[PDB]
RNA sequence: UUUUUU
């Protein structure tokens, strides 16, 4: 039980032991002890090495619950990621009955969030949310953030470069006390986004991977296939029949291509689900749970699952459509091989920018994304 | 009638004093 | 286009 050396509450240490944790990862050893003191954190760590447990365990240790008073706020970029983060708060607050948590995102009636905020059984001390709805709660004064002591922004590089999310986050950030702890996490913190981040911190502890050659997971095998758009469907179906995967995530560049590809997969005895925008959130969550709970092994989605999503059975990520910039690619392939386990990533190169973006990925991370050999690959090399 | 990247730096400068 | 209140 290595986490007990952090000298955490007995209820925390007990919940950490029920979660199978026994040795802290390097990012948690370098961040948790000094985050407990309320020091601002600007943290960079590779995909899936446990950045969530950093700010989850840290805020839970500093938290002393005051009834009806929001003390901790966490911001992410996607609705299902917020649902995932709130579920991590639930599992580590297992033996803290006083702690109450809530998550808020679009797609649901905002009046019900207002009722949930006033109820004495559900008035949360910790709030996880997407920037849009939480701003709609601050500005209609359904929530009071005059007492926030911990402000967390997960996937901060995406939250602060997209400018509609930055406006909302800064509107939320101005309803909080200025003398609070602020923490930011991302696997990608380029030199261009860090100055923007620093305008929210005050003498922060900064953990970086500046030699970005180990932002690549060594256990992740990366290949590409140069093909034409009309050949993607038959090549993918063959890949899913030959490769031996537990669960696979397939990233597409639009919602129309997600629904049409998923429909063809189900027709060809490849049971799959799809999650994206343009869908009722009742349905987005229902399929998220169906894929998370291993009812189907294939999921087709847009970049709604590109960041943060943690499903341990994903050992195969396929870029059916490549991204526009390298940063989103690294988060995409990061969905496979969680916590330094084995994984396999394959990207389709079907046009000119797939070739320059694939060209720009390899200098950034030192990875030679080899061309997928025509004879196929050994199952042992990714199992 | 929505804020520019300009002004968002200016609001956060004003926020910290 | 993709993600983010209506
Ligand atoms: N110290 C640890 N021991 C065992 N498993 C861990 C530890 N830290 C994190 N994990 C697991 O690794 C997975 C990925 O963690 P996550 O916080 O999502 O990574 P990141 O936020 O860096 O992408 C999670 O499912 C979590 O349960
Ligand atoms: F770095 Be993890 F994929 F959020
Ligand atoms: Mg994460």
């Amino acid at each position: 039980t290595g986490f007990k050396d952090f000298l955490l509450k007995p209820e925390l240490s007990r919940a950490i032991i029920d979660c199978g944790f026994e040795h802290p990862s390097e990012v948690q050893q370098h961040t948790i002890p000094q985050s407990i003191h309320g020091t601002d954190v600007l943290c960079q760590a590779k995909s899936g090495l446990g950045k969530t447990a950093v700010f989850v365990l840290s805020t839970l240790q500093q938290l002393d619950p005051v009834p009806g008073e929001v003390a901790v706020v966490v911001i992410c970029n996607a609705r299902e990621l917020a649902y995932q983060i709130r579920n991590e708060y639930l599992r580590f607050s297992k033996y803290m009955p006083d702690v109450k948590t809530a998550v808020f995102y679009g797609g649901t009636p905002i009046s019900k969030d207002a009722e949930l905020l006033k109820n004495k059984d559900t008035a949360p001390h910790i709030v996880v949310a997407t920037p849009g709805r939480l701003k709609a709660l601050v500005r209609e004064k359904y929530i009071d953030l005059s007492h926030v002591k911990n402000f967390v922004i997960d996937e901060c590089d995406k939250v602060l470069e997209e400018l509609d999310m930055r406006r909302d986050v800064q509107e939320i950030f101005r309803a909080t006390p200025r003398d609070k702890q602020v923490m930011m996490f991302s696997a990608t913190l380029s030199q261009e986004i860090r100055p923007i981040c620093r305008r929210f911190l005050q003498n922060p502890l900064e953990i970086f991977v500046d030699d970005e050659a180990k932002l690549t997971l060594h256990g992740l095998q990366q290949y590409y296939i140069k093909l034409e758009e009309r050949e993607k469907n038959r090549k993918l179906a063959q890949l899913l029949d030959d490769l031996e995967f537990n669960q696979v995530i397939i990233f597409v560049k639009s919602t129309t291509r997600a629904n049409e590809l998923t429909k063809l997969l189900n027709a060809s005895n490849f049971p799959a689900i799809t999650v994206h925008g343009h869908m009722k959130q009742e349905e987005r969550i229902a399929r998220y749970k169906a894929f998370k709970d291993f009812e189907k092994r294939i999921c087709v989605s847009t970049d709604v699952f590109g960041r943060g999503i943690d499903i341990e059975r994903i050992n195969l990520a396929i870029n059916y459509d490549l991204t526009n910039e390298a940063d989103q690619y690294l988060h995409r392939v990061g969905r496979a091989g969680r916590f330094g386990t084995k994984g396999l990533a394959i990207s389709f190169v079907s046009s000119k920018e797939d070739e320059e973006v694939l060209a720009k990925i390899q200098e950034r991370f030192d990875v030679k994304i080899a061309e997928f050999p025509e004879e196929g690959i050994d199952p042992s090399t990714y199992l | 009638a929505k804020k520019s990247l300009e002004d968002l730096d200016k609001e956060m400068a004003d926020y910290f004093e």
